[PDB]
């Protein structure tokens, strides 16, 4: 037999339904979402971090000219200069009045702490999300985890299920994101080439041991002043600590849906939306039928005290003459109403106290013992504690959330309106054709 | 220093990490004053702490239809009335004094 | 949760009450005043004999 429904996704909270065939018994069937991760497919672009300037022992050439090549390390910067008189400690280290010219190079790469202090700049898109569930079917139990595109079934032992997609398709992510310390961020940085001097991206490398890094980070050197020897030059700010000062708050507590996200996978655990669709078969092991199951007679419920709220407030008892004695599913038949027990033992003359859960602020709805229906109505109370620590186990449907009395005066109200209407039109018809054949 | 915060939190929910503590989760339920069960004017203030927006629009649509509703049938039939004077200028009498009871 | 109540003010009479929640059973509670003392603020001014 198949059977097929549609639950609402969120961890934690089941959701009741049955199942019924002809000439079998009924069957309880309350299924629950303990672990929903939500990851999508990365794509990772550069590894960056703050630089550090290497500027080597400058050359002098004595009494000649010298002019410098190119070369292919980040940020490569050369300069000559013309007329210098360099002095280390033991002076007059050239022997050239005057006429002698210097080197003065510089440029950068990684400094020696970014194995761990490194951000990492990622590109994602089409996150594709991942259940795992808790089946609960004929007094037996199963765990199984399944993917949610409507074509993929994942098996436990003789149960197939077929989880159909999502509603609202979305991730919490960016097309851009970035990741220092496994904190994500939501940013939007510079593609791998175009790199601006003091902002993020400033030095870039596909890998954090390679060896052709990209950089733009404006050394320029300066005419050296002084007679001692040394390269004077000047550097923008780093652009990667300047980031870092106004990163802002990460993901972990700005993302929507109360989602939990991770790093190392780059996961998003127990995201809260939508609604999925479930096709679940189950197997002929469990479908007792009617020539051996106990059937029911006598069954009036009634109700002694009704709260709505998050917890279960309400509180029915129940009266049923069944002629046998075994197990026969309680459930109600609504849809704002969840029901907490879910499997009772009958005997003769006994009598059940049940519990639920409402939201609409009276209850008229019906429980079901064991295949026949039985009706009773209630009147619920707004509650007190106007804040608790559990979510709510119903909707409130936008209909049912009115009582009896507050939907009765308005309908009262205009239904005498329309009505009168209706009258002034046909005693106007009735006049107006009695008066013009004369 | 020490400091009062007011927070706000729907039916949704609300969490709030304090320091170096784990995040604490919060739904709020209605409890709105009235009772929805109570005949008088304290079943709409009741609905109105909970959807203000849509009460005041029903209350207006059921006003609004109660007075469109006494003024289109008092004026119809008020010209149906007319429209059955054909006995004027009292030189007959009138045909049922029952009737013209009922009307004038 | 909190019950309000309005005792009245009899010394040893008590007022008896029940309080009700949803899916809990009833409770009772009775309140009692036993004795009661009403002491005023004093100002001392002098001492005659
Ligand atoms: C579990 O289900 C089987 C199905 O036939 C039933 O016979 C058995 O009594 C049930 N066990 C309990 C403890 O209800």
């Amino acid at each position: 037999f198949e059977h097929a429904t549609t639950v609402p996704n969120v961890p934690g909270i089941p959701y009741k339904a049955l199942v019924e065939r002809a000439g079998y018994a009924p069957l309880n069937l309350e299924i629950t979402v303990v672990s929903s991760e939500l990851t999508p497919s990365t794509n990772k672009e550069y590894v960056t971090c703050k630089f550090h300037t290497v500027i080597p022992s400058p050359q002098v050439k004595c009494c000649g000219s010298l002019e410098c090549k190119a070369s292919s390390k980040a940020d490569y910067t050369c300069r000559v200069f013309g007329g210098v008189y360099p002095f280390m400690w033991g002076g007059a280290q050239c022997f050239c009045d005057s006429e002698n010219t210097q080197l003065s190079e510089a440029y950068v790469e990684f400094a020696p702490d970014c194995t761990i202090d490194h951000a990492v700049a990622l590109k994602v898109h089409t996150a594709a999300l991942k259940v795992g569930l808790r089946i609960v079917y004929g007094n037996t139990t199963a765990h199984l985890d399944t993917f949610v595109n409507g074509v993929t079934p994942g098996s436990s032992r003789d149960l197939k299920v077929i989880a159909g997609p999502i509603s609202a398709a979305f991730s919490p992510f960016d097309h851009k994101v970035v990741i220092r310390k496994g904190l994500v961020y939501n940013y939007d940085f510079p593609e791998y080439g175009a790199m601006k001097p003091g902002a993020f991206g400033d030095i870039q490398a596909s890998s954090l041991d390679a060896t052709d890094i990209v950089a733009r980070t404006d050394i320029r050197l300066l005419k050296p002043s002084v007679k001692n020897i040394h390269v004077p030059y000047t550097q923008a700010v780093s652009g990667y600590e300047m980031w870092k000062n106004n990163s802002g708050r990460p993901l972990q507590e700005t993302a929507p849906f109360g989602c939990k996200i991770e790093v190392e996978p780059l996961r998003a655990s127990n995201c809260a939306y939508g609604h999925i669709p479930i096709s679940i078969d189950i197997p002929d092991a469990a479908f007792v039928r009617s020539s051996e199951s106990p059937t029911i007679l006598e069954v009036s419920c009634t109700v002694a005290d009704c709260i709505y709220s998050a917890d279960f407030g309400g509180s029915l008892t129940l009266q049923y003459k069944a002629d046998r004695e075994g197990h026969c599913p309680v459930h109600s038949h609504s849809t704002t109403a969840v029901l907490k027990e879910a499997t009772t033992h009958v005997t003769a003359v006994g009598s059940i106290t049940l519990h639920f859960s409402t939201s609409s602020p009276q209850a008229n709805f019906i429980v079901s013992l064991c295949g026949k229906k039985s009706t009773c109505n209630a009147e619920c109370k707004p509650p007190a504690d106007h804040i608790i620590g559990e979510p709510h186990k119903v909707d409130q449907e936008f209909q049912a959330a009115v009582s009896k009395t507050s939907w009765n005066w308005l309908l009262a109200l205009f239904g005498g309106a329309s009505s009168l209407i209706v009258v002034g039109l046909i005693v106007l018809v009735c006049s107006s054709m009695l008066i013009n054949t004369r | 220093g020490s400091t009062s915060r007011n927070f706000s939190v729907g039916r949704e929910g609300l969490e709030y990490v304090w320091g170096n503590h784990e995040p604490v989760r919060v739904w709020a339920q209605e409890s709105a004053p009235g009772d929805p069960h109570g005949w008088p004017h304290e079943i709409i203030i009741h609905y109105y702490h909970r959807h203000p927006v849509y009460t005041v629009i029903v209350l207006c649509g059921v006003a609004l239809a109660i007075l469109v509703g006494t003024a289109s049938s008092a004026a119809c039939i008020a010209k149906a009335r007319r429209d059955c004077l054909t006995p004027y200028a009292l030189a007959p009498n009138a045909t049922v004094p029952t009737a013209l009871a009922v009307l004038c």
